[PDB]
């Protein structure tokens, strides 16, 4: 009745109104244990970025590489063996850098999806509408993507075919 | 609610909403069903022909679970029977 | 397994000159009755082991459904 | 007092629904359980009884989309087993039916869900409550019917080897 992408439960009692890309769909009532969705939306929004990230990274290791030796592997599964561990160490501090301070954030801000990134000010001057539609297309978008992710690494796990 | 008793038989609301309803007169006859089968699908699969691992036989099995089953059936049966039902 | 056809998994088990740890006299059985000890390393067998622990998860996991959550039943 | 069984007494649980109450029920099945889940449970019947006797009719005549698909509906499944279709729409069966549980027991606890309601109405064939309740007594009959039919189906292509007449 009240979910629109399960049309015939009803949602549970936290999904309501805000928080954009709310649709309804909470069938095992997860949302009724957590005693606010601001966590669980940041989560999904940080996997939603990752994925989308990842998602690109997959299609453009397929095509591009960097100018280096290290770098010439097509497939990403085999790629996360053949670069030096150099390179992932270093991404991977870059990642816990980044990660520290928004873990003192996270657990306790009112909105810990937001991250103050705005550098070209893509939400400068927009109203609340434009805003709130901005953010269900970065929802459904990284939704696919997380999909299409898992759906890449299971396609090269069992197959080995990186792409279609 | 108040599944509690003091009396001759508890209440038909410890059958679960399910069993509270069944008459007596169909789950007594059900149970001595479901105990016979099981018996004999035990000793179907076993005691009068030895077990094998290319003779397990999934009725047998399944039916062998009918005699755990059976005790529950003829409690209820009996249950139901007691309250008038 | 899906087939049903379950006695395949129980089909050629180890032999009573299996050494541990090779490949000599051993077998493709991964879920077995025998009972008793390895003839060598005086132990269980590793498929006795793995049939009691598939028996186990599946007793439980049957069991772990008694009692009632938000679903009624 | 019964409508489809003169003879025997009308049914103590049916007394009106638009699936097609016509008071059969000699046994009292509706006594033991809810109607509301038997009436899901013969709507799903309803559902893949019709989907199983349309699949395999076409399937024996029409069906060879490839090599795989070389089959006459008997020995077709273990052969699509055996290829992996089965085994998606398993696997979204189960997906489906995992939430209909959740759509079985937000209904029998509450909500508004009438029994086999899934809504999905995309191209609109109801309009108002009278054709609902038409074709909801059209869906259960032809549901019925696809059931008895689909049986006799199985059995007489499990008792000799042939096409559509069996
Ligand atoms: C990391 C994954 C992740 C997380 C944390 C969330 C979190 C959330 N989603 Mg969400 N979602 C996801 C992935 C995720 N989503 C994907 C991939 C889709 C596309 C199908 C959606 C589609 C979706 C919709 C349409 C809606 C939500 C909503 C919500 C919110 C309320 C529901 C809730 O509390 O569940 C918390 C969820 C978890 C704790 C995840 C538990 C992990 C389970 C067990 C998944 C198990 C695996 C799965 C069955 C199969 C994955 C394998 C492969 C096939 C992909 C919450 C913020 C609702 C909303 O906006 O409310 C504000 C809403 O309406 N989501
Ligand atoms: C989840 C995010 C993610 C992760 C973990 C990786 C991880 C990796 N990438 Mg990569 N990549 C990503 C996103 C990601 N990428 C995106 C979005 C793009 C498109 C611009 C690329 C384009 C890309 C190329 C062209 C190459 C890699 C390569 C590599 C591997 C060596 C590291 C390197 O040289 O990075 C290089 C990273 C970049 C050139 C762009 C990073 C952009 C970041 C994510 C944005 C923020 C800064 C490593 C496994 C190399 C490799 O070994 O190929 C298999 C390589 O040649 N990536
Ligand atoms: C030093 C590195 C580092 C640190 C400190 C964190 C810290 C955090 N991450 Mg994070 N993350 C990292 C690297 C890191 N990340 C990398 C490299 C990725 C892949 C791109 C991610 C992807 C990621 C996602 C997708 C999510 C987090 C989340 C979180 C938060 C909860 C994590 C948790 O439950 O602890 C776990 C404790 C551990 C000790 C983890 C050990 C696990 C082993 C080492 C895996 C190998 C926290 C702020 C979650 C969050 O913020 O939700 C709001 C969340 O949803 N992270
Ligand atoms: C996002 C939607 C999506 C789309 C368009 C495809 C598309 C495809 N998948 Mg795929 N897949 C998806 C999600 C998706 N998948 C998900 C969520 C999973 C589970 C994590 C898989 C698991 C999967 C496997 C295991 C395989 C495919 C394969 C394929 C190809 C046939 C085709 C290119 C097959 C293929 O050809 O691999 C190259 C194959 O073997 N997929
Ligand atoms: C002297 C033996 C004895 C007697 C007379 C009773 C009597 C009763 N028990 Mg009981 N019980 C006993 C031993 C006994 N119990 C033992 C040893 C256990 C295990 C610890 C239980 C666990 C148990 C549960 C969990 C419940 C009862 C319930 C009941 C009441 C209704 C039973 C009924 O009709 O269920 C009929 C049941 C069926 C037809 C289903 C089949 C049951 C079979 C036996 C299960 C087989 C699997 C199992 C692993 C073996 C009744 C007062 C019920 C009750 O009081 O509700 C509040 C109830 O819910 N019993
Ligand atoms: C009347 C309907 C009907 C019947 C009688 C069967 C019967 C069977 N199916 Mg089946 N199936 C059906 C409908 C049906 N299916 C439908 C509607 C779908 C989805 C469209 C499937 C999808 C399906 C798959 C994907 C598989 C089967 C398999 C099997 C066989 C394995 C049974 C077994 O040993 O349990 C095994 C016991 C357990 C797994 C746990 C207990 C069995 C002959 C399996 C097989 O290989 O058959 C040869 C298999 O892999 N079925
Ligand atoms: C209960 C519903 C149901 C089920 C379980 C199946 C199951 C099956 N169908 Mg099928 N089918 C159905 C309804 C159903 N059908 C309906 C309603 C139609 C009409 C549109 C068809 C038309 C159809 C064709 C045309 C073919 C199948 C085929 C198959 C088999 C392989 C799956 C495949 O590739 O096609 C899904 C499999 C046994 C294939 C096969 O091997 O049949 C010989 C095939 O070529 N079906
Ligand atoms: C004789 C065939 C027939 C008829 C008349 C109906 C009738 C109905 N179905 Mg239905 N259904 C059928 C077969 C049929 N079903 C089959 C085989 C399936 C399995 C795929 C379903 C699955 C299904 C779902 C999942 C839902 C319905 C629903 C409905 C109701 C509203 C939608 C509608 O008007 O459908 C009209 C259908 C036709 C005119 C058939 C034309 C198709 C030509 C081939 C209505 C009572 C909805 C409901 O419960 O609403 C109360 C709903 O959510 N149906
Ligand atoms: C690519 C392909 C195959 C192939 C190819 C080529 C590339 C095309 C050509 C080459 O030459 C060969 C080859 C092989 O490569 C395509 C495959 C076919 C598809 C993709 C079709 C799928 C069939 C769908 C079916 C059969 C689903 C049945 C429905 C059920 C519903 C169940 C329900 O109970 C549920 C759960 C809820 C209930 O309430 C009611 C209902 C809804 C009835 C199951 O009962
Ligand atoms: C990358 C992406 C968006 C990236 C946006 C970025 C970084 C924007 C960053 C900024 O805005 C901020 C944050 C703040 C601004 O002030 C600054 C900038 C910097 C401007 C979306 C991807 C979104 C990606 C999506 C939705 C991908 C969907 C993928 C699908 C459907 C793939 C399917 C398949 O892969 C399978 C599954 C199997 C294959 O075999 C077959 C196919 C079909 C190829």
């Amino acid at each position: 009745a009240q979910s629109k992408a399960l049309p015939f439960l009803k949602a549970p009692a936290k999904l309501d109104g805000s928080l954009a890309g709310d649709f309804g769909f909470d069938p095992m009532g997860i949302s009724d244990q957590v005693a606010n969705l601001k966590y669980v939306r940041a989560a999904e929004l940080k996997h939603c970025r990752v994925a989308m990230l990842g998602f690109l990274g997959w299609v453009v290791q397929q095509y591009v590489h960097l100018p280096g030796e290290i770098y010439a592997e097509s497939n990403p599964l085999k790629a996360l063996t053949s670069v030096p561990l150099l390179s992932q160490i270093q991404i991977f501090l870059f990642i816990g850098a980044i990660e520290l301070a928004t873990l003192d954030q996270t657990y306790t801000a009112d909105k810990p999806w937001d991250l103050g990134f705005d550098p070209l000010n893509f939400s400068k001057g927009k109203s609340e509408q434009q805003m709130k539609d901005l953010e269900v297309k970065e929802l459904k978008n990284g939704r696919v993507a997380m999909i299409a992710i898992m759906g890449l690494i299971a396609q090269t796990l069992y197959t080995g075919v990186p792409l279609f | 609610e108040s599944t509690y008793w003091e009396g001759k038989a508890p209440p038909s609301v410890v059958l679960g909403p399910f069993l509270s309803k069944i008459p007596s007169g169909v789950l007594g006859p059900a149970s001595l069903v479901a105990l016979i089968v099981g018996s004999y699908c035990t000793h179907e699969s076993n005691i009068f022909n030895t077990l094998t691992v290319d003779t397990i036989y999934p009725a047998y099995v399944l039916g062998s679970f009918l005699t755990p089953i059976s005790w529950g059936l003829h409690v209820a049966a009996w249950i139901q029977k007691m309250n008038k039902a | 397994f899906f087939s049903g056809n379950w006695k395949a998994y129980a089909q050629n088990p180890d032999t009573a000159s299996h050494i541990f740890g090779s490949g000599e006299g051993s077998g493709t059985a991964i879920l077995t009755f025998l009972g008793g000890f390895h003839p060598q390393t005086k132990s269980l067998w590793l498929t006795d082991m793995a049939h009691h622990h598939l028996a186990i998860a599946v007793l439980f996991i049957v069991a772990g459904h008694m009692y009632r959550t938000n679903w009624l039943i | 007092k019964s409508k489809a069984v003169p003879f025997l007494p009308r049914p103590a649980a049916l007394d009106g629904s638009v699936v097609g109450d016509v008071g059969f029920d000699p046994v009292g099945f509706t006594s033991w359980l809810p109607l509301s889940y038997l009436q899901e449970a013969e709507i799903k019947h309803c559902r893949i009884a019709m989907l199983a006797t349309l699949g395999w009719i076409v399937a024996d005549f029409v069906h060879l989309p490839g090599a795989v698909h070389e089959v006459s509906s008997l020995a077709a499944h273990d052969v699509a087993v055996k290829s992996g279709a089965l085994a998606q729409i398993l696997i979204w069966t189960s997906i489906a039916e995992a939430i209909s549980v959740i759509a079985i027991s937000q209904m029998l606890e509450g909500s508004g869900r009438q029994p086999g309601d899934f809504k999905f109405d995309p191209l609109n064939f109801a309009k108002d409550e009278k054709s609902l309740k038409k074709m909801q007594l059209s869906e259960l009959k032809n549901g019925r019917l696809a059931m008895l039919a689909f049986s006799g189906i199985v059995t007489q292509a499990a008792l000799t080897g042939h096409a559509f007449p069996y």
